[PDB]
């Protein structure tokens, strides 16, 4: 409930966790969702090294200029993406709560800036600008107006002015192992019938059943003297598994 | 105040779905979807349970769903139960930035078969007339639906402009309400006429009831 | 629950100052704006102007406008509207409202309100009057007797009966305002025909701001 | 051509990816109703081409 004024948008760092896009792509509440370079679903089957979230509040004309390729007062002064940006943008309207009867000034977005911001450059400086042919150096006055501009949310206005809040997220490279997945399937084990089976990675083909061989609480799966699987660990309920191949 | 428009009454048995228009300028309603609507109960302020014309606050039945079209918005409650017997109201916000409510509208759910009033009328008192001034009333006992009409009449001639109608709250064990109305006049008018009635309309009823008495015996 | 309390109700002459006060507790006050309402006995509701979150900007009626301002204070968490030019027809119940996290557009939580009281009367007790049992009123063995009272300043009054006791059924109407710029209601009883010329049955109206009370027998006419 | 020749066409996507040489005139809407998308014959799942 405290999004941040676009001007100076906040970031949020995610790592080591399991990153469940099902509910996102799946949640009819976000009016927009694009991704760049990437696929809504193939996210869960993704993993990255860290992830970043961005938060700002925008109106609903403002939030075309949220995308790599495109210029406008919020993306080059408030908020710059870059043109190979690989992640995706979300967004959604939030009328009632942003707008306020008088307009929403507690929210402000930046108006001047003395050059356009380079990707993902941020800047919350408030120097009086020099508007015209007096060097205003920080004075107000005649062509010597606030850089910053307050939010005119007023609910009477239709929805290209209602304001909307948007959410930019992107991954890291793989400089490092992942810490980041999508969920990951648990489906119900079966016993004394020839299955497939891929158990963290472990695959192959086999009858199962429960042995007696007592492993240690960090083995995962046993080995035989030829070096093939002779026995799994279920993740699950971390009973011994016993695997004899199929007849 | 310039109120927005609703139908005046509608009425339905319990588990029947019922709908309540609220109309106004383009400027105050088809201007934009944020039309709300208010329920009131006796002897307590009103409550809104209603947001973007559809949506549902939390604290609030399921039974109420709204829709736009044009001008006009509309709530529809369906399922209807005692507690929905009330007057409802609507709000809409106008392109002036000031906020507007509706006229009003009455909705019953027939929790119990119609009941028609029993009907009494009062001379003025001895000593009010000693005083100086004549009152006469009008009683309606024990009647619902709460809706319901009475007219005042001298030497059977109505009258109009003199008297006011007022209405009690609901019955704690028979459901029902009543009504009173009283007329006043002077001595000296008082005395031109003789007899004093008062008549009552009700939905119950194939026809008006008038009650009278004379002053040659009150 | 987000609760909001009303305050300031009282007793002016018409065109003298008054003011109205609530009190909110619960939730952020200054986040949202906040709204007045007011409504007469047995009307609807009518609205009154707005002033925002930080009272910068404020919207008004033309029915309220001039005559009534608007202003808040976000410390304590309250609520004012200033009244001027006021008349016998402002006499209502006031209600004051806020947006919320639903909208800031939206009346949602409201108060129990408080009533406002003008009149060019001063103060004055209260008078009442009987309405004696007939054959007219009488019917199917139940007759009704009823008081009725006349005017006085300030509002409020209230009616009881004998019969509170003798539990036999009594309804009271809400006041209904007179030309003379006060209210006035009337109360009855249903009672059997036995009991006519056997009981006495009386009547008690209530004025607390004098702190009058009335009594007032009625007896069957021979009508 | 100037503004952009709309005579051409491509595939957004598809259920599987063609075998060799196959070829689908197909061109409807990909929704699949159900709980994840719009009911079928809508357009809220974009348009194949
Ligand atoms: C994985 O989750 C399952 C399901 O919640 C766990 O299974 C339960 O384990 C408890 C003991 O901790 C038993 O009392 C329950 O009867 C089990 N229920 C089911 C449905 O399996 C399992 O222990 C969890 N394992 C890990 C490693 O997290």
């Amino acid at each position: 409930t405290r999004f941040a004024s676009v001007y100076a948008w906040n970031r949020k760092r995610i790592s080591n966790c399991v990153a469940d896009y099902s509910v996102l792509y799946n949640s009819a509440s976000f009016s927009t969702f694009k991704c760049y370079g990437v696929s809504p679903t193939k996210l869960n089957d993704l993993c990255f090294t860290n992830v970043y979230a961005d938060s700002f509040v925008i109106r609903g004309d403002e939030v075309r200029q949220i995308a790599p390729g495109q210029t406008g007062k919020i993306a080059d002064y408030n908020y710059k993406l870059p043109d190979d940006f690989t992640g995706c943008v979300i967004a959604w309207n939030s009328n009632n709560l942003d707008s306020k009867v008088g307009g929403n000034y507690n929210y402000l977005y930046r108006l001047f800036r003395k050059s356009n911001l380079k990707p993902f450059e941020r800047d919350i400086s408030t120097e009086i600008y020099q508007a015209g042919s007096t060097p205003c150096n920080g004075v107000e006055g005649f062509n010597c107006y606030f850089p910053l501009q307050s939010y005119g949310f007023q609910p009477t206005y239709g929805v290209g002015y209602q304001p909307y809040r948007v959410v930019v997220l992107s991954f890291e490279l793989l400089h490092a192992p992942a810490t980041v997945c999508g969920p990951k399937k648990s489906t119900n084990l079966v016993k004394n019938k020839c299955v497939n089976f891929n158990f963290n990675g472990l695959t192959g083909t086999g009858v199962l059943t429960e042995s007696n061989k007592k492993f240690l609480p960090f083995q995962q799966f046993g080995r035989d003297i030829d070096d093939t699987t002779d026995a799994v660990r279920d993740p699950q309920t971390l009973e011994i598994l016993d695997i004899t191949p199929c007849s | 105040q310039s109120a927005l428009t609703q139908p005046a009454s509608v009425s339905g048995s319990p588990g029947q779905s019922i709908t309540i228009s609220c109309t106004g300028t383009s400027s105050d309603v088809g201007g934009y979807n944020y039309v709300s609507w208010y329920q009131q109960h006796p002897g307590k302020a009103p409550k809104l349970m209603i947001y973007d014309v559809s949506k549902r606050p939390s604290g609030v039945s399921n039974r109420f769903s709204g829709s736009k079209s044009g001008n006009t918005a509309s709530l529809t409650i369906s399922g209807l139960q005692s507690e929905d017997e009330a007057d409802y109201y609507c709000n809409s916000l106008t392109s002036i930035s000031t906020w507007v409510f509706g006229g009003g509208t009455k909705l019953t759910v027939l929790g119990r078969t119609v009941a028609a009033p029993s009907v009494f009328i009062f001379p003025p008192s001895d000593e009010q007339l000693k005083s100086g001034t004549a009152s006469v009333v009008c009683l309606l006992n024990n009647f619902y639906p709460r809706e319901a009409k009475v007219q005042w009449k001298v030497d059977n001639a109505l009258q109009s402009g003199n008297s006011q109608e007022s209405v009690t709250e609901q019955d704690s064990k028979d459901s029902t309400y009543s009504l009173s109305s009283t007329l006043t006049l002077s001595k000296a008018d008082y005395e031109k006429h003789k007899v004093y009635a008062c008549e009552v309309t009700h939905q119950g009823l194939s026809s008006p009831v008038t009650k009278s008495f004379n002053r040659g015996e009150c | 629950q987000v609760q909001l309390v009303e305050s300031g109700g009282g007793v002016v002459q018409p065109g003298r100052s008054l003011r109205l006060s609530c009190a909110a507790s619960g939730f952020t006050f200054s986040n949202y704006a906040m709204y007045w309402v007011r409504q007469a006995p047995g009307k609807g509701l009518e609205w009154v102007a707005v002033i925002s979150y930080d009272g910068s900007n404020k919207y008004y009626a033309d029915s309220v406008k001039g005559r009534f301002t608007i202003s808040r204070d976000n410390s304590k968490n309250t609520l004012y509207l200033q009244m001027n030019s006021l008349r016998t027809e402002d006499t209502a119940v006031y209600y004051c409202a806020s947006g919320s996290d639903y909208g800031d557009y939206l009346l949602v939580y409201w108060g129990q309100g408080t009533l406002v009281t003008v009149s060019s009367a001063s103060t004055k007790g209260p008078s009442v009057f009987p309405l004696a049992p007939s054959s007219k009123s009488t019917s199917g063995g139940t007759a009704a007797l009823g008081c009725l009272v006349k005017d006085y300043f300030p509002e409020p009054v209230t009616v009881s009966w004998n019969s509170g006791a003798l539990t036999s059924g009594v309804h009271t109407f809400p006041a209904v305002l007179q030309s003379s710029g006060l209210y006035s209601l009337s109360s009855v009883v249903t009672v059997p025909s036995s009991s006519l010329g056997t009981q006495t049955y009386i009547c008690n109206v209530n004025h607390k701001p004098s702190n009058t009370k009335v009594d007032k027998k009625v007896e069957p006419k021979s009508c």
